[PDB]
């Protein structure tokens, strides 16, 4: 999971 | 000059709650290359997800997949320590290739998608059709995820400070508090927004010494  | 090669739609990553980020915006003239740095989502993240997409929708699922790899050997940090950056590089032929570098290991994997991949001229002005028809199903859509992702943090920067604290905080807070946080967390777990900011507002009033502590 990416997060900005 | 009397042509353009341009992008018919936006195109970028699934980011955490199921948001697209666009990298590329729509009709840009190719060839074009842009970067964006992201991080990890849960502590002691080893590996990220990187899934393409296409489309002008704000769900990531809404969107056309292109293509997913993932970069891993992400050495065990804080989340949201990381410096995971995302590059997308589209040359004269139409080809986009997608790398992920974390800065730190200074590893690296990349996808080529071909200029034929994703969706053909209709459905681009379909995408486009249901992009405007649904402008506000997905401004609602957006403002939760980030109501979901402001709770998300909001939570776990509570759980760390509380830690951080120990002996320092009162029982009487530590119970308030920690009540305030497992109603936040569940809250978390369904879809109802006002419900996420009423846990958010219920932790900020009982967390008034914690907060002292920590600064």
């Amino acid at each position: 999971t990416l997060v900005i | 000059v009397l042509l353009l090669d341009v992008t018919p739609l936006s195109l970028g990553i699934e980011t955490m709650g199921g948001v697209m980020t666009t990298l590329i915006a729509k009709n840009t003239t190719i060839p074009t290359k842009h970067s964006q740095v992201f991080s990890t989502a849960e502590d002691n993240q080893s590996a990220v997800t990187i899934h393409v997409l296409q489309g002008e929708r704000k769900r990531a699922a809404d969107n056309k997949s292109l293509g997913q790899f993932n970069l891993d050997g992400i050495n065990p940090a804080p989340r949201g320590m990381p410096q995971i950056e995302v590059t997308f590089d589209i040359d004269a032929d139409g080809i986009l290739h997608v790398s992920a570098k974390d800065k730190n290991s200074g590893k690296e994997q990349k996808i080529t998608i071909k200029a034929s991949s994703g969706l053909n001229e209709d459905e681009i002005q379909k995408m486009v059709r249901d992009a405007e028809a649904n402008a506000e199903a997905d401004r609602k859509f957006e403002e939760l995820v980030q109501t979901r992702n402001q709770g998300d943090h909001l939570l776990h920067s509570t759980r760390k400070q509380v830690e951080e604290a120990g002996d320092k905080l009162p029982a009487d807070d530590k119970t308030a508090i920690e009540s305030a946080l497992t109603a936040l967390e569940t809250a978390l777990k369904g879809e109802d927004k006002a419900a996420i900011e009423a846990k958010m507002q219920e932790l900020a009033q009982v967390s008034q010494k914690l907060m002292e502590i920590a600064q």
